[PDB]
């Protein structure tokens, strides 16, 4: 009817340009001599333009993707590569990543990574790694990750949650009900939670945060249940956006979320008690997460 | 011989028919397309003039014209297959055929060697 039947149109407040300029060639040009991935392009993000650059006269900045541009899993909604088997992990890659940071002379940034199942710790120990590379080379620079769910395991998330993170991000991506039909089968929600749960009390100076997209079939009760079950898990922070189809062979949107309704959504965040909720069509789970900390954290 | 202006459209004349289409660069960055928005033929176009629109699954651009003149083809191909502009861009991706009312708009484009350095520059 209005996806699996058909298809719904672009709307205009979701088209975004072509990314160009200085700063978005000399941020690729540091990630390929790096031999670096970034979540902006192989997830398609259409806010690279934005993020990654400007007029050439602004403050660039790119979400890095760690373990390689290939997944174990396959979410359907996710348009980064699948793999059962993954190249094996660059132990320069923490390395090379600080190295890069350090040349954007970013004060936050944002690091995430693809899944890696097929590893005994789901790659904790090297997104730790890069964290403390970081933290090494600026004590003072505020990290944010957004770590895998290490299918539960208690001793990879705290691996993560003492590299000395700031922000501990972990996205629930949909609804308890749409789980199975969105994500890869080896996330569900219960899980998630225990992630952003077990942060806590790792480290309880970090902040919590998560990610939901809408329009994939949800109602907004669903959706209500879910932002409320995340304040008992003690989660700081939130992130809602419009779902946007990566791909032809990807899900297809099944609802166009209007601007005005995801500006409701941010005042549930508030009445719920959300340090900040960052909502809106084109809203990621790192889009702006800097400003979002600092104008609201450090307020 | 392929010119491109700087919404990355390319064009190539040949027996005084210009064939439009998009670039590499800006298909990649526009992904699966999947509806393609063409000008009815006979259209008159100015330079720069807006005469289409591309949608694909995670995004939509606009089609500028880089040349003033008739149009006298679309690909009718694309209708059934809107993905041979991602994977076809140069050859069968391309969008329309038009005429060249004032040739000497060929000068104003810059050529393919230019339009790299436009891109990563
Ligand atoms: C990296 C983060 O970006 C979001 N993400 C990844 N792909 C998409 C998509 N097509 N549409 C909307 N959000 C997406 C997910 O929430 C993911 O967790
Ligand atoms: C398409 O919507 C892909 C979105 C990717 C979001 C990344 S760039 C930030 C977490
Ligand atoms: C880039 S996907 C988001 C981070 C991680 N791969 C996860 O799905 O949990
Ligand atoms: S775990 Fe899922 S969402 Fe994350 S990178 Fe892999 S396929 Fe994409
Ligand atoms: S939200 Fe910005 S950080 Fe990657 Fe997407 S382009």
């Amino acid at each position: 009817k209005r996806q699996k039947g058909e298809r719904l149109r672009l709307p205009p407040w979701l088209k975004t340009e072509i990314p160009m300029g200085k700063n978005y060639n000399k941020l690729k040009n540091t990630l390929r001599n790096l031999n670096l991935h970034t979540v902006c392009e192989e997830a398609r993000c259409p806010n690279i333009g934005e993020c990654w650059g400007g007029g050439e006269y602004a403050t660039a900045t790119a979400t890095i993707m760690l373990m390689g541009d290939t997944c174990t899993r396959g979410c359907r909604f996710c348009s980064v590569k699948t793999a059962r088997n993954p190249p094996p992990l660059d132990a320069s890659e923490p390395y090379n990543t600080a190295k890069a940071i350090a040349e954007w002379g970013l004060d936050y940034v944002v690091l995430t990574s693809v899944d890696r199942d097929d590893m005994p710790d789901g790659g904790a120990e090297h997104i730790a790694k890069t964290v403390s590379y970081l933290k090494e080379r600026n004590p003072k620079i505020l990290v944010e990750c957004l770590t895998p769910d290490f299918r539960g395991d208690l001793k990879a998330i705290e691996k993560v949650a003492l590299s000395g993170l700031d922000v501990y991000a972990h996205n629930v991506e949909t609804v308890p009900e749409l789980q199975s039909k969105v994500r890869d089968p080896r996330a569900n929600f219960d899980q998630s939670l225990r992630v952003l749960k077990h942060a806590k009390k790792v480290q309880p100076d970090v902040i919590s945060k998560t990610s939901i997209m809408l329009g994939l079939g949800e109602n907004d009760e669903q959706v209500y249940a879910t932002m409320k079950a995340l304040r008992e898990a003690d989660v700081d922070c939130l992130t809602l956006g419009q779902y946007m189809q990566p791909t032809r062979r990807h899900l297809k949107v099944e609802e166009y979320i209007t601007p005005e309704k995801f500006k409701y959504w941010e005042k549930v965040g508030n009445e719920l008690g959300f340090h900040y909720t960052a909502s809106g069509p084109l809203v990621r789970s790192s889009y702006k997460a800097g400003e979002f900390f600092l104008k609201n954290l450090v307020a | 011989v392929r010119k491109f202006t700087e919404k990355h459209e390319w064009v190539t004349t040949e027996n005084g028919i210009g064939t439009v289409g998009i670039s590499n660069f800006a298909q990649e960055a526009l992904g699966d397309v999947v509806y393609c928005s063409l000008p009815e033929v006979g259209t008159k176009l100015n330079k720069q003039d807006e005469f289409g629109a591309l949608e694909s699954v995670k995004a939509a651009s606009e089609l500028y014209s880089p040349l003033s003149g008739e149009v006298t083809e679309i690909n009718e191909a694309l209708a059934e297959n809107p993905g041979l502009v991602n994977k076809s861009c140069y050859e069968d991706g391309w969008l329309i055929k038009m005429t060249l009312s004032n040739p000497s708009e060929l000068d104003e484009l810059m050529s393919e060697e230019a339009y790299e350095k436009y891109i990563k520059s």
